[PDB]
């Protein structure tokens, strides 16, 4: 992600959204999210609260 | 139904046809008539005031 900030923010608003499966009680990695999408500001800013 | 062309699936069933049953709930109330009141109602003895 070491790119220019406009392609970085396009990576944020397009690519940097994980998906997590929403019917189990453990956070399984969703594969090919076609019903939901988990966008992360805390991957763009690289911190935690 | 709204529709999209993505990998997430759409349903084909349109105009679901359901039947509904009625529940019964009757209501009663009595009212009483004395035989003196009935006999003075019907058989007029035409006598006086």
């Amino acid at each position: 992600a070491n790119k220019t900030l406009f392609k970085t923010i396009d990576e944020y608003l397009l690519r940097a959204k994980d998906c997590i499966r929403g019917d189990t009680d453990t956070q399984y990695v969703c594969v090919e999210g076609t019903e939901q999408l988990i966008e992360n500001p805390c991957r763009l800013t690289q911190e935690a609260l | 139904r709204v529709a999209s062309g993505a990998g997430l699936p759409t349903s084909r069933q349109t105009t679901i046809m359901v039947t509904k049953y009625s529940e019964k709930s009757p209501i009663t109330i009595p009212f009483e008539l004395s035989a003196a009141c009935l006999t003075y109602l019907r058989e007029t003895f035409e006598g006086t005031i």
